[PDB]
């Protein structure tokens, strides 16, 4: 339906550099988050600075 | 005293045990080599208990001699994934509940002996995700309570993520078949077929990395973009993952006496268009007009029409193992049929995986195992804001021994990275000097 655009340099302020190694877990708005801020946000860290607001993602 | 036939014992069951396991011969069957290990497990337990009173030393030696011979195989995994699946599936000789519980049990317990169970519990997402999409599933709440139990069995700690996984899996289920119900209520369709709309996210799931893309005929077509509609009047903006590699449909197909209702797979599909709308049309140009893989034709071209007899109604040239391009073919319904709905059999070989596949999926595993090992590598420094280049090799180890084996190489690398991508205060060079900056 809709295309899936999470910005392949930076979605927004994440930490993690446009790398793999710090997209497929769904934003909070439900637009996708960049790969850099999700890695950032799924593992890296305690407290997300990859979306603004604190990003944890949801659903399988 | 009571040392020295331990000694003897230990070597007898470890040279039992490397036998039965050996890799020589091939086509072992995973029920038949579980089954040999439960049954040796279990004769050794009847030995312990009835001689042995449930001595301590003699429990220690046989778990140690356990975890020593039960690794020597790299496959070994997968083989108890399926034979922890096939057995929870529906028909499995049916098996009473307190049978499947006394089978739950000693699987959980042979789980506990494995030593890398990061394979173990991508194995087992793998089978959970295959039993989902079968669409046989015998007893949700039967799986679920053992996931919990095999999660409780090895630990909380390591388990979160499988059980994090499945939580999200049958949560999207449950909303994708909300989704259906509410599309049909909605008062509409897109072609009547049944709602097979695998319309669910691949955040956390264990799909392929390859889409296999479909020829999606006028009919097909239409129908994807209903179900298109359909999810956006659902979802706005939202887009899950719907794609069509294993897309399944249940329509009536006419290729041009008797009614009949025909069950193909996403590639045959194709197929069956082209023959339900087309007269002529060669193997080599519907393959080009479809990219359907080869070994998804051959597959179908199987089951088509070197199937049995009775569903042979169309004799392809050449219909044998090997395969002819250009092989014309006809789907002829005036065929004598004795079921009334015409369904493909699905293609269930022994338990396995190709050769290549398997390296491929164990790669892709290992992969994505080191990732996570690198970033939670950084954790261990950020929690102790100080680590030494022992000390952070021993606090790396300290959580990456029962989901896998530590190794210094990812360790450096999770050092160097940090440095590089700043996500933690360190320095490459000064390796005593360790902070975190995110």
């Amino acid at each position: 339906l809709w295309a899936w655009d999470i910005v392949v340099d930076n979605c927004a302020i994440c930490r993690n550099h446009i790398m793999d190694l710090c997209t497929v877990a769904w934003g909070v708005c439900n637009h996708a988050f960049h790969f850099h801020c999700i890695s950032r946000w799924l593992k890296t860290r305690q407290v997300c600075p990859l979306d603004n607001r604190e990003w944890e993602f949801q659903k399988y | 005293g009571l040392k020295t036939m331990c000694e003897c014992m230990s070597s007898y069951l470890r040279e039992q045990g490397k036998a039965l396991v050996s890799e020589e011969g091939e086509g072992k069957n995973p029920v038949d080599y579980i089954q040999g290990l439960l049954d040796l497990k279990s004769r050794f337990d009847r030995f312990l208990l009835e001689s042995f009173n449930n001595d301590r030393l003699f429990k220690q030696t046989i778990a140690g001699d356990f975890e020593y011979f039960l690794n020597l195989n790299s496959r070994s995994p997968e083989y108890l994934s399926l034979f922890i699946d096939d057995k929870l599936k529906k028909g499995v000789k049916g098996l009473t509940e307190q049978e499947v519980e006394t089978i739950l049990d000693k699987a959980m317990v042979l789980f506990r002996f494995m030593q890398e169970k990061d394979v173990f519990e991508r194995y087992y997402k793998q089978h959970l995700a295959r039993r989902l999409l079968t669409n046989k599933s015998v007893s949700d709440d039967s799986e679920k309570n053992m996931i919990s139990k095999l999660k409780t069995e090895c630990g909380c700690q390591f388990t979160s993520k499988l059980e994090g996984m499945f939580r999200d899996m049958s949560i999207s289920n449950t909303t994708m078949d909300e989704f259906r119900q509410h599309l049909q209520a909605t008062g509409v369709s897109l072609g009547g077929v049944d709602l097979t709309v695998r319309v669910l996210t691949t955040g956390y799931w264990p799909t392929q990395s390859a889409t296999p893309k479909c020829n999606i005929p006028p009919a097909p077509r239409h129908a994807f973009e209903i179900f298109r509609r359909f999810y956006l009047a659902k979802h706005s903006g939202r887009q899950l993952t719907l794609q069509h590699h294993m897309g399944s449909a249940d329509l009536n197909a006419t290729f041009y006496t008797r009614k009949h209702i025909l069950q193909v797979s996403t590639f045959q599909m194709t197929i069956l268009m082209l023959f339900n709308n087309r007269e002529k049309y060669t193997f080599e140009e519907i393959q080009q007009e479809t990219d359907i893989p080869e070994r998804e034709l051959v597959r179908a071209l199987q089951s088509l029409a070197c199937g049995k007899p009775t569903q042979r109604v169309l004799t392809k040239e050449p219909k044998s193992k090997e395969i002819e391009n250009g092989h014309i073919f006809t789907v002829n319904d005036q065929f004598t049929s004795k079921l009334h709905r015409v369904k493909i059999q699905t293609v269930a070989a022994k338990q396995g995986e190709s050769d290549p596949e398997r390296k491929e999926t164990r790669q892709k595993v290992d992969d994505d195992r080191k990732h996570e090992i690198e970033a939670a590598i950084v954790r261990i420094m950020k929690s102790r804001k100080k680590m030494q280049h022992n000390v952070l090799v021993a606090e790396v180890t300290q959580q990456l021994k029962a989901r896998f084996l530590p190794s210094p190489v990812v360790i450096k690398k999770r050092i160097e990275g940090l440095i590089e991508r700043e996500y933690l205060a360190r320095t490459p060079e000064d390796r005593k000097v360790y902070t975190y900056v995110a």
